[PDB]
């Protein structure tokens, strides 16, 4: 009497929806996680939800030779 | 600092501590008239002025009454799951926070802390059944602890989404991460399930085969006398306490309402109480409410249901919160 | 030092052990608590988060073969009725 | 002494030995953390380069920068002091207005925001030091000049506004 | 230890003696010639050192002794107090921190 | 001169003590030794119990909060649990089960001597130093660049166990996939 | 454009026959790199396992039930077009690592990264993971189908080690941009 | 109706909870020297709490003076244990 | 062989990027140079057996 | 004295008074083969089923601690994990 | 960022401690053994992990 899955596809999940719903709909929440994983981002592209830059966990070290500063040497003390 | 630690701690440890004791007293007076409203009765009004003495009363006649142990099986043993179940179930109101950092001890790992006390507290219940020295309490108790253990599965993995959403373990960052939102309404389900959990957890009712006498098999609380009664009674309340405690701090907002040192910290414990005791009174509410499930069901319900439903939604909301740049810091902040 | 002392108690498990099966799978418990409690004393000497990543992985894979060995010795009390060994 | 965090120190050592005299003297910097808190972003932007040149130097000599860097910390340390010299001689009372804010508050910089609006106003009509926060957001306002804070405990009143400089 | 990856979630404080070992094999030691990894003995000496400290609890265990046998000889006539330290650099304790300096 | 070198101790910000250190040492030993002399193997598994609290009671004084913890939910929590379920069903008389332990005891001793005098010289320093006039106390200072934002150690295990080296969870998730086929496979009526 | 830097990280040096191109390239870049022969291969493989199990059954009967040869046949479809998959990527992959004849894929891949030199845009383009995870990344995936046998693994992300000097981008792009010039001025 | 009797012990259950929040946040306040206390402290709050005790003695002393006393180039603690590395 | 060989150079660029003190970790810049000069050589040893063999001369 | 630990000594404390009482106070008087039987594999599984899960979510807690830092990559292995389990 | 612009000036102050007490237990070394014994083959500074201590704590 239970429907079968590989013959009849549709027929089988109306079938878990209303007689396994616990067990039917942890795998469309399960499902859910890449399903968002593939559309928000991109979509939040287009509306222009950029995404923030990371903030610094260490210090941020200047890139480059050291500028030489001549300022606050050890005349300018007292 | 301007006064001794120690004094500090004293009066920490007696504000918090001693206070619970008495909410945990009234909570069981509390249960009996709200049980009795429902059921078109009064329940204690002779004890004490409006029956505020009846709790007192219970205890002082227990601890008075004379303990019958077994067949001198041991006299530590026999003591020793009942003494580490009270203890352990009083041992996690020391990270509660009553205010930002209020408490005894404001801990980065104060989730954990709490799972691993009340992994420790089901020691007890296992501890006592075989202590008893009757095969038939032993299955009871045996069946508890399979029922503890299983809703302990449920809770750490709702707490699990929880810690997701805040990014850490600090009971006081959780509370502050709501002043965004309560997480109740963003984790709806979580919060259903992990109340229903809390249910389980504490033996309480439509889950409470531990105690129940109609049942045939069931009922190994009911031969605890004297002493032990108390043991095993006032951690239970005081589990069921700590339950609803931790439940508003992690989806009511904890202790955040809806100048003065003093009014500031008591409107925090005041909102912490209030979502408390509503959670209290629910918890009443529902055993009031309902029929008990039978064993085999309860474990089902937890393995087929709950279980599933949660471990699908921890594959989705990181999921979410990846899409949406919503990971959190997991940095000192708040 | 201590961690060693607890080698030596799950070590001596076995020597004093004759007839009790339950023990020898006790006396692994306690070697396996002993060197990983040695891995994350050290790993707190050299400042090393790894240490106590392997420590985590030594509880996990101890507490999955600790639910292998009762399954296994379910299944050998299922047919004998006894893990006593006659000696 | 090890970066190690300790679990059972009972007892502090302290050594009274000074500097050698081939060394130059230095006035260590003498403001708490709190008040070091509310002139961080106008050290920052004062002081930025030797800051920078000062960590560049460590980095440049690895396993020897606490030596051989002594002349590039000392100039950290000057810099950093004209700037609690500068704010306590034009911005005292505005000031001290947000560093005891500060310090009442966790020390969380969203928790005394109407404090410091007023000492951004002040310190920029005065010293032209003017806060600054790397690559915030572009969809959004900055953080530090948003009227309502989500995680405030007590509400920032409509009236106490945000310094904007060219307003 | 040698991972790089410290408890704090910064790096591990011995990781730089554990790169500067691995620098000095990679760059001294070859096929043409094998006595070349003998110039990354002190290098491995110094990284031993870092890991467990043998030398370094050697070297303190002297110089304590001669420091607790110099202090014998020696007598205070007033050493500052706890009380006294406690006061050192402090705002209106200018005598604690003359007394205890020996200014 | 003056005395250059000021010890005082400490007020607040002060630390544990050191000498809680020896209690949960010498309460390890004596629960271990209890373990593997008791006559009934429930009470082997309740003293097994206490000697995984006392390590990880340890482990918290130290400053390893996360794997401490760990230990009283996985250990204490789980597997032990397990092991009186099962060891508190089957039927057990405890006269089959005692060895006659004096029979051992030269061996005993033997073992003792023999093993403990090759490990203990392959324990690194920072094991031995300080146990079993002259004595070394270790030193702190502060840092400031590696204080600019602290991980806790749960943390500092995240930032790297699924990243760096996601290659042993891998091999931890199949030992458990391995784990809950196997046990089930075995035991239960298909 | 050129950061005087075109070697920034230690790579790994393996003897093999043919010029490395990268030790890890991008999924789609060994995907539009595919011959028409690695499909051809790909499928072939592919049909391989339901077709062995097929002929295991034709045979050898199994003596199964009713549905058993179904469920039997779905999943060695599945592992069929797993292996498959994983063979077709793998003989693409190959010749980017220099261990099989890449002469064509040599070829586009100096004109491909040519273009995006002059284009402007980075070698092997932008990566939302921070510079240390693109280390791990990176660390992990290299030469990681050599591996497809035990643990399947892919680059998904796009960071800047691929285990090649670059100088030889730059030198063409440099080289082929006077080239345009000299033809632009005469005209 | 409404039971109020049966509503009295949510009250005292409430207040309990009120009397350990006001009691915790004064006790905790006069502790702090009549400041509000800190709370998430990391240990580059810690670091900043000793480096204003050897300031001013008091672990919540603040200070907004550009010069440090004399002795406070001294007064670093270095911290001593005996066993725990 | 009495030289070992590293099969994980890349362990060089191992190490938390948080948390850095300054002047930390050590200059790499000889071991990147070791490399490149093993990456370059292998390259060239391709480059030639290829172009004088198999090509050019058949 | 740090106030977890007068917490941990207080608790015990209310915990041997409720003994000592009961010992004390209440009466006291001398009021003081078998069979077998197989046991339900149920309660083998419940158990295995619970401590192996119990150890998968335990691996799980470090990375909502670490959500920022992993990002998309240590999301993955995750996910990964969380698959296989 | 905050905590960022004040490291320097932080790190530069605990700097200069740890060089002036190097250089004192140096002094005092060479004042008590005659000579500097030598931990580490390499030059560069390593955080001391002991120290020489007072037999006696502070007398108050
Ligand atoms: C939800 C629907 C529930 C079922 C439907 C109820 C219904 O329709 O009954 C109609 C019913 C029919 O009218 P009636 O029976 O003829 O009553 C006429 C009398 O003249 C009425 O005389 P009265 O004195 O009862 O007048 C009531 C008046 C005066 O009553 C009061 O002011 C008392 C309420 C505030 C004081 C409570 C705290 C007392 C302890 C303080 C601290 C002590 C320790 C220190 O207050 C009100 O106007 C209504 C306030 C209702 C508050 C109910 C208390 C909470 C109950 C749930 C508790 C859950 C957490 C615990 O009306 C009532 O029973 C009166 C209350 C109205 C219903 C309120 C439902 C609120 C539920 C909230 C959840
Ligand atoms: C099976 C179910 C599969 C569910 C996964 C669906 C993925 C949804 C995303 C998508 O399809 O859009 C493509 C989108 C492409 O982004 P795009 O805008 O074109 O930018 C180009 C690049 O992403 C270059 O830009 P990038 O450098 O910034 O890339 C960084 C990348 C970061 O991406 C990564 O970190 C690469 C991770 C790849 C792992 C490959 C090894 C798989 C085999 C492991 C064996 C053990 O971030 C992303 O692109 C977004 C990806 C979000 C994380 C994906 C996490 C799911 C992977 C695991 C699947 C679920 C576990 C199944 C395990 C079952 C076990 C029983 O994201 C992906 O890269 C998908 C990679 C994962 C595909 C896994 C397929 C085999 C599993
Ligand atoms: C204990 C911790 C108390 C925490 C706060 C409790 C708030 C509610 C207080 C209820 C008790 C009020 C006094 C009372 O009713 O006692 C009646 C008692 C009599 O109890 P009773 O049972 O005979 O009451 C008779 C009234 N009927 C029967 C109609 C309901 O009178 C006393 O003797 C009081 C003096 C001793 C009080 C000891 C208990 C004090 C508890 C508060 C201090
Ligand atoms: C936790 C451990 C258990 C709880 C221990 C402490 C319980 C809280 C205090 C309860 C004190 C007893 C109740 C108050 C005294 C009382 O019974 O009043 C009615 C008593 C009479 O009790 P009664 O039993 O004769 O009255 C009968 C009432 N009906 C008719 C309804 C049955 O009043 C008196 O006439 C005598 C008063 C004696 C002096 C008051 C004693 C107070 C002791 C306080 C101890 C606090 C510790
Ligand atoms: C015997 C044990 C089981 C072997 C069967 C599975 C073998 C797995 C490896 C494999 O794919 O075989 C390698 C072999 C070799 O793979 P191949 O991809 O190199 O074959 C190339 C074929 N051309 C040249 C046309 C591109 O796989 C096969 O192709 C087997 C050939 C028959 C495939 C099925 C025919 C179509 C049936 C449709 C129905
Ligand atoms: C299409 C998807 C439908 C999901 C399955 C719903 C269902 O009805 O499963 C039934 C099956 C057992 O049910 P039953 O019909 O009684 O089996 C009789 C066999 N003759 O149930 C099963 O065997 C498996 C049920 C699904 C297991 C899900 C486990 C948690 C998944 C979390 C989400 C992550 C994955 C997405
Ligand atoms: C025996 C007790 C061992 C000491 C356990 C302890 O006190 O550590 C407290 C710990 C959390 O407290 P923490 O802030 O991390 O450290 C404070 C140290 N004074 O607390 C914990 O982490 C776990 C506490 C477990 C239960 C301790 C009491 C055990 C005995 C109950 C009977």
């Amino acid at each position: 009497t239970t429907p079968r899955f590989w013959s009849t596809p549709l027929k089988y999940c109306r079938w878990a929806a209303r007689e396994r719903p616990a067990l039917f709909f942890s795998v469309v929440i399960g499902a859910l996680g890449p399903v968002t994983l593939a559309t928000v981002p991109p979509l939040r592209r287009l509306i222009g939800d950029v995404d923030a830059a990371p903030i610094p966990l260490t210090y941020p070290i200047p890139p480059g030779p050291r500028k030489q500063l001549k300022g606050y040497d050890d005349d300018t003390e007292d | 600092m301007s006064y001794s630690q120690t004094i500090n701690s004293l009066v920490e440890v007696v504000l918090v501590l001693v206070p619970s004791l008495v909410g945990i007293a009234y909570v069981t007076v509390g249960e009996r008239k709200t049980m009795g409203s429902m059921q078109r009765r009064l329940g204690p009004n002779a004890v004490g002025i409006y029956g505020l003495l009846q709790a007192f009363a219970d205890a002082l006649k227990l601890l008075l009454k004379e303990y019958v142990g077994p067949t001198q099986a041991n006299l530590v043993l026999f003591f020793l799951g009942p003494v580490i179940t009270l203890i352990f179930s009083l041992l996690g109101y020391a990270v509660i926070p009553y205010g930002p950092g209020l408490a005894v001890n404001d801990l980065s790992t104060g989730i954990l802390y709490m799972l691993a006390v009340s992994s420790l507290a089901t020691y007890g219940i296992l501890l006592a059944g075989w202590s008893a020295n009757s095969k038939y309490a032993f299955l009871g108790s045996l069946r508890s602890t399979a029922q503890l253990i299983s809703y302990e599965l449920v809770l750490s993995s709702s707490i699990l989404l929880v810690i997701m959403l805040s990014g850490s373990l600090s009971l006081t960052v959780i509370v502050e991460s709501q002043r965004a939102i309560w997480y109740i309404l963003p984790l709806l389900p979580v919060f259903i399930i992990f109340f229903i959990g809390s249910v389980a957890e504490t033996n309480r009712a439509p889950f409470d085969l531990a105690e129940a006498e109609s049942e045939l098999v069931s009922g190994f609380m009911t031969e605890h006398a004297a002493v032990i009664f108390v043991f095993f009674f006032l951690a239970e309340y005081g589990s069921i306490v700590l339950m609803c405690i931790l439940t508003s701090i992690l989806f009511l907002g904890g202790y955040l309402l809806i100048n003065a040192p003093t009014v500031e910290g008591s409107f925090y414990g005041l909102s912490l109480g209030v979502k408390t005791s509503i959670l209290i009174f629910v918890f009443i509410w529902t055993r009031a409410s309902f029929p008990r499930i039978r064993f085999d069901q309860l474990m089902s319900f937890c393995w087929t249901v709950l279980l599933p439903i949660l471990f699908a939604l921890i594959v989705l909301v990181p999921c979410i919160l990846y899409s949406f740049n919503i990971f959190p810091v997991n940095i000192s902040l708040l | 030092n201590i961690t060693l002392i607890l080698f030596l108690i799950g070590i001596l498990g076995f020597v004093l052990n004759r007839k009790n099966i339950i023990l020898m799978l006790i006396s692994i418990e306690i070697m396996l608590l002993s060197i990983t409690f040695l891995i994350l004393l050290s790993s707190l000497n050299m400042d090393d988060i790894i240490g106590q990543t392997y420590a985590i992985y030594i509880i996990v894979v101890a507490g999955a073969e600790s639910a292998i060995g009762l399954g296994i010795l379910v299944a050998f009390y299922r047919l004998r009725g006894s893990i006593a060994i006659e000696y | 002494m090890a970066t190690r965090k300790p679990a059972f120190n009972q007892h502090v050592l302290l050594d009274t030995t000074p500097l050698p005299d081939s060394i130059p003297k230095v006035k260590e910097i003498g403001a708490s953390s709190a008040p070091l808190l509310s002139a961080s972003f106008f050290i920052g932007a004062r002081c930025k380069d030797y800051n920078d040149d000062y960590m560049q130097c460590k980095n440049e000599n690895p396993g020897r920068g606490e030596f051989e860097c002594l002349k590039e910390g000392r100039r950290v340390t000057r810099c950093a002091r004209s700037v609690l010299k500068d704010i306590n001689t034009h911005c005292l009372e505005q000031f001290r207005a947000h560093w005891q804010c500060l310090d009442n508050n966790n020390q969380q910089l969203w928790q005394c925001r109407p404090a410091e609006w007023k000492l951004n106003k002040c310190v920029y009509e005065n010293l032209k030091l003017e806060k600054v926060i790397p690559d915030q957001p572009k969809n959004s306002t900055p953080v530090h000049l948003r009227q309502r804070q989500i995680f405030a405990h007590h509400a920032i009143p409509p009236w106490e506004r945000p310094f904007i400089p060219g307003q | 230890m040698a991972s790089g990856y410290g408890l704090n979630g910064g790096p591990s404080r011995c990781f730089p003696f554990w790169q500067e070992l691995l620098a000095c094999y990679v760059t001294n030691s070859s096929e043409d010639n094998p006595d070349g990894k003998n110039k990354c003995i002190p290098v491995m000496e110094d990284y031993y050192e870092c890991l467990h400290h043998r030398k370094e609890a050697a070297r303190v265990r002297a110089l304590q002794a001669a420091y607790r046998e110099a202090e014998a000889k020696k007598l205070q006539e007033n050493p500052p107090t706890a009380g006294q330290i406690r006061n050192l650099g402090l705002l209106n304790k200018e005598e604690d921190t003359k007394k205890v300096h020996c200014a | 001169s003056q005395i250059s070198l000021l010890l005082l101790k400490e007020i607040y910000t002060n630390g544990s003590t050191h000498i809680m250190l020896d209690i949960l040492s010498v309460l390890a030993v004596i629960s271990g030794i209890c373990v593997i002399i008791s006559k009934n193997p429930i009470v082997s598994v309740l003293h097994l119990i206490g000697l995984f609290a006392y390590v990880s009671f340890y482990l918290i004084l130290i400053g390893l909060n996360f794997v401490g913890l760990s230990y009283l939910i996985v250990y204490i929590g789980a597997v032990s649990i397990l092991f009186l379920f099962i060891l508190m069903l089957i039927n057990i008389r405890t006269s089959e089960l005692q060895s006659n332990t004096s029979n051992s005891i030269p061996l005993t001793i033997l073992v003792g001597i023999i093993i403990s005098s090759f490990l203990f010289k392959m324990l690194p320093y920072g094991v031995i130093i300080s146990n079993q006039k002259n004595d070394l106390f270790f030193i702190t200072s502060k840092i400031w660049d590696g204080a600019l934002a602290e991980n806790n150690h749960i943390s500092s295990i995240g930032n790297i166990m699924y990243t760096n080296y996601n290659v042993w969870l891998i091999l931890a998730s199949f030992i458990l996939l391995l784990a809950m086929v196997g046990a089930i496979v075995i035991t239960i009526k298909p | 454009n050129t950061p005087t830097q075109t070697y920034q990280f230690p790579s790994k040096t393996v003897k093999t026959d043919y010029p490395l191109i990268d030790n890890d390239p991008h999924f789609t870049r060994v995907i539009r790199y595919a011959r028409p022969s690695d499909y051809a291969h790909g499928l072939a493989a592919a049909a391989a396992g339901p077709a062995a199990l097929w002929l295991m059954e034709r045979i050898s009967p199994s003596q199964v039930g009713r549905g058993g040869f179904a469920k039997a046949m779905r999943l060695a479809g599945f592992i069929g077009l797993a292996g498959g998959f994983l063979y077709f990527y793998q003989r693409s992959i190959l010749r980017f690592y220099g261990m099989s004849e890449n002469a064509r894929e040599v070829e586009m891949d100096m004109r491909e990264m040519t273009d995006r030199v002059k284009a402007g845009l980075p070698l092997y383009g932008e990566s939302r993971l921070s510079p240390a995870m693109q280390g791990v990344a990176a660390r992990q995936s290299r030469y990681s189908a050599l591996f497809f046998g035990v643990m399947p693994w892919f680059n998904f992300v796009n960071h800047n080690q691929h285990g090649v000097d670059t100088a030889k981008y730059y030198q063409q792009a440099e080289r082929e941009l006077e080239a345009e010039r000299l033809a632009r001025e005469q005209a | 109706p409404v039971p109020f009797e049966t509503l009295i012990p949510y009250g005292i259950i409430i207040a309990m909870f009120g009397v350990t929040g006001a009691g915790m946040a004064k006790v905790r306040h006069m502790f702090n020297g009549d400041k509000r206390h800190r709370w998430s402290v990391d240990q580059w709050d810690k670091q900043q709490m000793e480096r204003d005790r050897r300031l001013t003695g008091h672990l919540r002393g603040q200070t907004d003076n550009p010069i440090a006393p004399p002795g406070f180039e001294f007064n670093n603690p270095w911290k001593v244990x005996x066993x725990x590395x | 062989s009495r030289h070992i060989e590293l099969k994980y150079p890349e362990v060089f660029s191992h190490g938390s990027p948080f948390n850095v003190p300054a002047g930390f970790y050590p200059n790499l810049d000889h071991v990147i140079e070791h490399y490149r000069k093993q990456h370059l050589e292998e390259e060239e040893r391709k480059a030639k057996k290829l172009a004088a063999a198999a090509a050019a001369a058949s | 004295m740090s106030a977890m630990s007068i917490y941990i000594i207080f608790v015990s404390i209310i915990a041997i008074l409720f003994l000592a009482i009961d010992l004390i106070f209440a009466p006291h008087n001398p009021y003081k083969s078998q069979s077998r039987s197989p046991f339900n594999i149920s309660f083998f599984i419940y158990g295995l089923v619970f401590l192996l899960l119990d150890l998968e979510i335990l691996l799980l807690y470090p990375f909502a601690v670490s959500e920022y830092v992993n990002s998309a990559y240590g999301l993955a292995a995750a996910l990964i994990f969380i698959g296989i389990i | 960022w905050a905590r960022i612009h004040l490291i320097p000036l932080l790190q530069a102050e605990e700097d200069r401690d740890h060089v002036r007490r190097y250089l004192a237990d140096q002094a005092r070394e060479k004042g008590l053994l005659g000579e500097n014994i030598k931990v580490y083959n390499s030059d560069r500074y390593v955080r001391p992990t002991f120290a020489v201590t007072p037999s006696k704590p502070a007398q108050e």
